[PDB]
């Protein structure tokens, strides 16, 4: 079926949602879950990083996330905004490509994969998993106390 | 513009009701497109209708709307019905809008059959599953009900866009409506910019 | 788990079928530019081409020239990559006469009508794409 | 060029060659537009229609232009210039190379009102509105 | 004099170039069918 | 002259195609630019009667122009030199953009490429191109021999 499925909680699904929906809802699910997690292990590294290690801006911009962003000049917020634009236009003729693979620009249905394969990806789905609840975390925390996560941790 | 509900009515002496004729100014598109724009119109007249009452009578939220900024429920309470807009911090105001916008969007977007134009329900928006009627509560009726139902919310929604369009002038047009001038409540500026200044 | 294959199922082609020569993102992004869109006339491939190179080259000529430090900078870079465009369209045009000889199909890269107006297409997105340029950084108070 | 939306042969000092008879009722159609575009700001600028804004207050429709360069007309010119790239692609692509289009037929019809059984008078009234405003702004601008 | 900006130039680039341009089509014309 | 003609195509036989050589498109293209010239050159003579190209005794610097300034160099190079330069490189711009461009609209320049001819010679403009450069030839000569330069010559006999 798919990759998902882990040791810790087998295949966890509680409420429905894979039955009574179609393929293509099952692959945009999939879509969605893998975008999240390679979104949220983005945010986690450049919080983690950025905490302590800013030297761009002349090391001006504050280690909070949630006023870094703010302080950040319009163009370069415009700039990030047309290159993940550009991601996504291209991750959308990849859905409408006839051979889609839920988050797989790499193609990797036209080589002899093996069951290494399923357990990297799996090693994906699972650290994005963490990612999407620490970075959901580490922006709570940086709103709450005004500290970065390792200002935090400090 | 026959077979459309708001054909029939006791009021309009069961017409059509297009001295204009604007129903001819295209296809049967057009007049998709219109009806929708109606039943959007009337929609959010009735959601503008009861935010109004709840503003001029004291109905808030309790605590802080904007604590970074200071801004608070009491605060927007008490500055009349439209110069709370402006007084809404600018973030939260395109907060709303992008929200708003992307609801539009997969209106526009996700009908399974179709554009409402070509071959959609116009005012149609449950394909946004539980968007409308969350609690479900329409689930018990048949088509039936729901005929006349629609009937009265097209009927409903005309009436709120009548009663919005007074109180956006007795702002605006000083006494624009008699029985609307004495403005113990109707205060400020009557119709907002989008963003406060832009 | 093989990722490396031969090159369209034949081993003796020099190639190699790696994720960077035929992941889907590569195809995609190379199918879809404007060299290799479907479609698109030698005009108008040339004219995407152009403008898109002419953006860039005032820059360089812009920031880094002799006169940088001169109230003239932005118009001696334009007149700069003006110069450069009008190398590069003659290159264009004695390319298409070396190549495309003897040819009367057109409509198609490969042949001397097809390359002609790509060349064309090229050099008028060029100096347009140069001039937007000289515009956007005179007003660059805007951004 | 017998056949056309509003044809009759007023053509003194002719120019119009079956080669660009297109391109100049594209051009016709174009500045027809823009002229009542122009026409309705200009009017609407003088009458008192403004912007909420100090610096719109003290503008009128002969001064504003140099007030508004730096920012609002720029913003204005890249608009414009976003969609006549794109018009530009159509129109290159149509004249200097192969394509089957009308003339000023962009797409831009998405409320369908040329289904309507009455669209040749849409086309007309395109054109002589865009004719009369056309001499219009060439009154009042001059 | 302006003799040496007027020439200088048209003699070392224009000349020059337009002189290589030429030559590689030329030397790139094919035989005669 | 047609033997003429033919013996220059014949020695040159690639130039030939293209329409560069005693051809009747290249004839007709110098003639139009020749009548544009006596427009150009009466336009500059008004607007230096009206003083309307910043003029005088006024020279570039090296910290504007740079090298192409010349400063330091025995040439003096004025601002309305530069002004008038500057016109003349937009209309080469513009030039180059309807020549190597597309034939968008008017005529080309290179015979139309595509194997067309030459048609040997309202059609008139090439026996005012002929007249038009036949001046400029004499303005030249004038200006070499009389050493009466070209503005005052132009406006005496004007
Ligand atoms: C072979 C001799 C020779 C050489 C090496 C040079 C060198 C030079 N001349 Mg030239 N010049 C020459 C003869 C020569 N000249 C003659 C006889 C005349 C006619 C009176 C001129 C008139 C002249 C002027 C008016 C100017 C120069 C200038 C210059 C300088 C810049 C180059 C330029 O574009 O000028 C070339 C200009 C010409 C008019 C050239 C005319 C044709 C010559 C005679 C061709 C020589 C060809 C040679 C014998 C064979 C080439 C073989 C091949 C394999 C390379 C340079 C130092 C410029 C200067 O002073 O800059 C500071 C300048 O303004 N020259
Ligand atoms: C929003 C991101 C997201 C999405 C789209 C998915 C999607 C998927 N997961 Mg899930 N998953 C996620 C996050 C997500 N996951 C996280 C963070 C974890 C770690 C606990 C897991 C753990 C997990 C396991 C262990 C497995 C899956 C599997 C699946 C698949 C089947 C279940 C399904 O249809 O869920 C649909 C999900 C949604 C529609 C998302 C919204 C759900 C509700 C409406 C709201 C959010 C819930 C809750 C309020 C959380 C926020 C509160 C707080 C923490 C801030 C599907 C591809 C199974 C699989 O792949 O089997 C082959 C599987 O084995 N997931
Ligand atoms: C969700 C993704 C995300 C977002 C929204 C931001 C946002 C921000 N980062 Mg970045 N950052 C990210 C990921 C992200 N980061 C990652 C993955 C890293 C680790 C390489 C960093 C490392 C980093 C540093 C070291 C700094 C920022 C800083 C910044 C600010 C703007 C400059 C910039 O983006 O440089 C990002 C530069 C990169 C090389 C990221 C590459 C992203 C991959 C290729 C995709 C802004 C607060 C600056 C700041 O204000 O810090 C307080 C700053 O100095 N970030
Ligand atoms: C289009 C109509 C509209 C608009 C533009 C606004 C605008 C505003 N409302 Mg809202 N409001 C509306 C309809 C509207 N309302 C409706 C239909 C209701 C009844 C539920 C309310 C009930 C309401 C309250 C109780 C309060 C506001 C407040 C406000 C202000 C601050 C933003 C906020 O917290 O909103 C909150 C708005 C909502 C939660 C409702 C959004 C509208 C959707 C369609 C209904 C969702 C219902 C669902 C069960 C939850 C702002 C001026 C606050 C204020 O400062 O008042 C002075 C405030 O305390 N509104
Ligand atoms: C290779 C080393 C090098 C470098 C870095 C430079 C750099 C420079 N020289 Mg040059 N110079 C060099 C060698 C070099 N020079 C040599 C060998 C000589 C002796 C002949 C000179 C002689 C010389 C002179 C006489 C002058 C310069 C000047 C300059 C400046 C501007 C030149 C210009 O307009 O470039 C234009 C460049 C371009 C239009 C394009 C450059 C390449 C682009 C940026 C590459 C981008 C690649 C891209 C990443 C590919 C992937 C893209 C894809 C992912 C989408 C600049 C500082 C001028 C100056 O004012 O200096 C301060 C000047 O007057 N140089
Ligand atoms: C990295 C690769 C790459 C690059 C560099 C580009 C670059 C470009 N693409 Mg894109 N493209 C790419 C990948 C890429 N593309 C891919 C992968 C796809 C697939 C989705 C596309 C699909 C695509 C399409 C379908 C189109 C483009 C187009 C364009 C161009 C946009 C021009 C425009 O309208 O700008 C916006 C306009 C402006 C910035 C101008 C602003 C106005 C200025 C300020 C005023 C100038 C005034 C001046 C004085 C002139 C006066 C004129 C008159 C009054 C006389 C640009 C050259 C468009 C185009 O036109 O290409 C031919 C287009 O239609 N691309
Ligand atoms: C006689 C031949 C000739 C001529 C007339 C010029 C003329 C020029 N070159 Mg030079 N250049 C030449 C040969 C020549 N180049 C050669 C052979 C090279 C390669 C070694 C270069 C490499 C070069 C560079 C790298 C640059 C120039 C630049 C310039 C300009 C200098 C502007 C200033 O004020 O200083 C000027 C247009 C500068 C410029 O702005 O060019 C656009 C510049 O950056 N040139
Ligand atoms: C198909 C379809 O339509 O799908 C969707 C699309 C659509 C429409 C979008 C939908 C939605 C809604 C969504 C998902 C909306 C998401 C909105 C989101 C995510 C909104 C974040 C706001 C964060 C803010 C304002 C942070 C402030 C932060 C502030 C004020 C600070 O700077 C904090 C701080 O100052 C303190 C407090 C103390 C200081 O010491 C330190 C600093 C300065 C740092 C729907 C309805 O679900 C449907
Ligand atoms: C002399 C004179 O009169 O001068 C003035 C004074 C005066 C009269 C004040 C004026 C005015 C203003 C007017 C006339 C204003 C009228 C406003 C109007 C008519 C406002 C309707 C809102 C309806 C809403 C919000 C409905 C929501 C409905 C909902 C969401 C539901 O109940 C959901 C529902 O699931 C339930 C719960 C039960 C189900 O069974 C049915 C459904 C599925 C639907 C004028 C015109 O200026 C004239
Ligand atoms: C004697 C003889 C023969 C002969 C002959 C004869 C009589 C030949 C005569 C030839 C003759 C009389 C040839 C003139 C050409 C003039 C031209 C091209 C000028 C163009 C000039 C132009 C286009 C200038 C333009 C501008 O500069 C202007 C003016 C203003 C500036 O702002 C810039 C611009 C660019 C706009 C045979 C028959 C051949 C056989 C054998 O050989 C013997
Ligand atoms: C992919 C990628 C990348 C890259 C990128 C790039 C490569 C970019 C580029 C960009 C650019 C480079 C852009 C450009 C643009 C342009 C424009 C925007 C233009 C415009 C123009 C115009 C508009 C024109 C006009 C005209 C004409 C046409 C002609 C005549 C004149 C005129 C002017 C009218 C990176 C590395 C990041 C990484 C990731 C991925």
């Amino acid at each position: 079926d798919m990759v998902g499925a882990c040791k810790p909680l087998g295949f966890f699904d509680p409420l429905g949602f894979s039955k009574d929906a179609s393929p293509a809802s099952m692959a945009k699910f999939r879509e969605a879950e893998l975008k999240h997690g390679r979104v949220a292990m983005l945010a986690c590294a450049g919080m983690i990083t950025a905490d302590k290690f800013h030297p761009l801006y002349d090391g001006k911009l504050s280690s909070n996330p949630l006023l870094a962003i703010a302080q950040v000049p319009k163009l370069g917020l415009l700039q990030i905004l047309l290159f993940i634009g550009f991601m996504e236009v291209f991750g959308i003729l990849n859905s409408r490509r006839p051979d889609y693979k839920p988050g797989d620009f790499l193609g990797s249905s036209q080589w002899d994969t093996t069951e290494v394969w399923d357990n990297y990806q799996l090693r994906e789905l699972n650290n994005g998993r963490l990612a999407m609840f620490a970075s959901i975390g580490m922006l709570t925390h940086a709103y709450i106390t005004g500290k970065g996560p390792l200002e935090l941790l400090d | 513009v026959e077979t459309m509900e708001g054909a029939a009515g006791p009021e309009t002496a069961g017409k059509v009701f297009d001295p204009l004729g604007l129903a001819s100014l295209g296809g049967e598109e057009t007049l998709a497109f219109f009806r929708h724009a109606e039943l959007k119109h009337g929609r959010v007249a009735m959601a503008a209708i009861v935010g109004f009452q709840f503003h001029i009578n004291h109905v808030h939220f309790p605590g802080y709307l904007s604590p970074s900024a200071g801004v608070t429920f009491e605060q927007l309470a008490g500055v009349g019905p439209f110069e709370a807009w402006n007084l809404i911090p600018l973030l939260g105001k395109m907060q709303i809008l992008f929200t708003i916008a992307g609801l539009e969007h997969a209106s526009e977007c996700l009908d399974p059959a179709g554009h409402y134009t070509k071959g959609g329900t116009p005012g149609n928006l449950k394909f946004l599953k539980k968007f409308w009627d969350t609690p479900g509560f329409t689930d018990k009726l048949t088509e039936e009900q729901k005929a006349t139902k629609r009937v009265s919310e097209l009927k409903n929604g005309r009436l709120a866009m009548i009663g919005m369009a007074s109180i956006i002038s007795a702002m605006s047009i000083p006494g624009s409506v008699p029985l609307l001038n004495g403005a113990p409540a109707l205060t400020g500026t009557g119709f907002v910019l989008p963003f406060g200044d832009f | 788990s093989e990722f490396v294959k031969p090159f369209n199922n034949d081993p003796f082609v020099g190639n190699l079928s790696t994720p960077v020569t035929t992941s889907t993102a590569t195809k995609l992004y190379l199918g879809n530019l404007p060299i290799y869109r479907k479609g698109l006339s030698p005009l108008m491939r040339g004219l995407e081409v152009g403008m898109a190179h002419g953006y860039f080259l005032i820059g360089p000529f812009y920031i880094l020239g002799p006169l940088r430090n001169s109230p003239n900078a932005l118009l001696v870079g334009l007149f700069s990559a003006y110069g450069l465009i009008i190398i590069l369209t003659l290159a264009l045009t004695i390319y298409g006469l070396a190549s495309f000889q003897d040819n009367s199909t057109g409509s198609n890269l490969e042949s001397s009508k097809g390359w002609r107006s790509f060349t064309s297409g090229f050099t008028v997105g060029a100096l347009g794409g140069a001039s937007v340029a000289y515009v956007l950084l005179n007003n660059v108070s805007f951004f | 060029l017998q056949g056309m939306v509003g044809n009759v042969d007023f053509d003194p000092l002719g120019l119009s060659t079956p080669e660009n008879i297109k391109w100049m009722r594209e051009a016709e159609l174009k500045h027809g537009r823009m002229a009542q575009l122009a026409w309705a700001g200009y009017v609407a600028v003088d009458l008192g229609l403004r912007f909420p804004g100090e610096k719109y207050a003290g503008l009128t429709s002969l001064s504003a232009h140099d007030a508004t360069v730096g920012y609002e007309l720029f913003l204005l010119l890249l608009l414009v210039g976003t969609f006549e790239t794109i018009g530009g692609k159509q129109i290159y692509d149509m004249q200097m190379s192969g394509a089957n289009r009308e003339a000023g037929d962009f797409g831009f019809d998405p409320l369908m009102l040329l289904k309507s059984p009455n669209a040749e008078k849409y086309k007309l009234a395109e054109l002589t509105h865009g004719r009369a405003a056309m001499i219009a702004f060439s009154g009042v601008v001059t | 004099s302006f003799l040496p900006s007027i020439l200088t130039p048209l003699v070392t680039l224009v000349f020059p170039g337009l002189c290589f341009a030429l030559f590689f089509v030329l030397i790139e014309q094919d035989e005669i069918a | 002259f047609e033997a003429g003609m033919a013996q220059y195509n014949a020695d040159y036989p690639w130039l030939a195609k293209y329409g560069f050589g005693p051809s009747v498109k290249a004839e007709r293209w110098n003639g139009r630019h020749a009548m544009f010239g006596w427009v150009a050159i009466l336009a500059t003579g008004v607007a230096k009667s009206h003083g309307l190209l910043p003029a005088g005794d006024l020279m570039l610097t090296y910290q504007d122009w740079g090298g192409l300034a010349q400063q330091g160099f025995n040439t003096y190079i004025s601002n309305e030199r530069a002004v008038i330069m500057i016109a003349h490189v937009h209309a080469l711009a513009v030039s180059f953009a309807a020549a190597f461009g597309p034939q968008v609209l008017g005529d080309s320049l290179t015979l139309l490429d595509g194997e067309k001819d030459e048609e040997p010679y309202p059609a008139a403009e090439i026996a005012n191109g002929r007249m038009a450069m036949f001046g400029l030839i004499s303005l030249v000569c004038t200006s070499a021999f009389t050493g009466m330069d070209i503005l005052q010559i132009v406006d005496i006999g004007t």
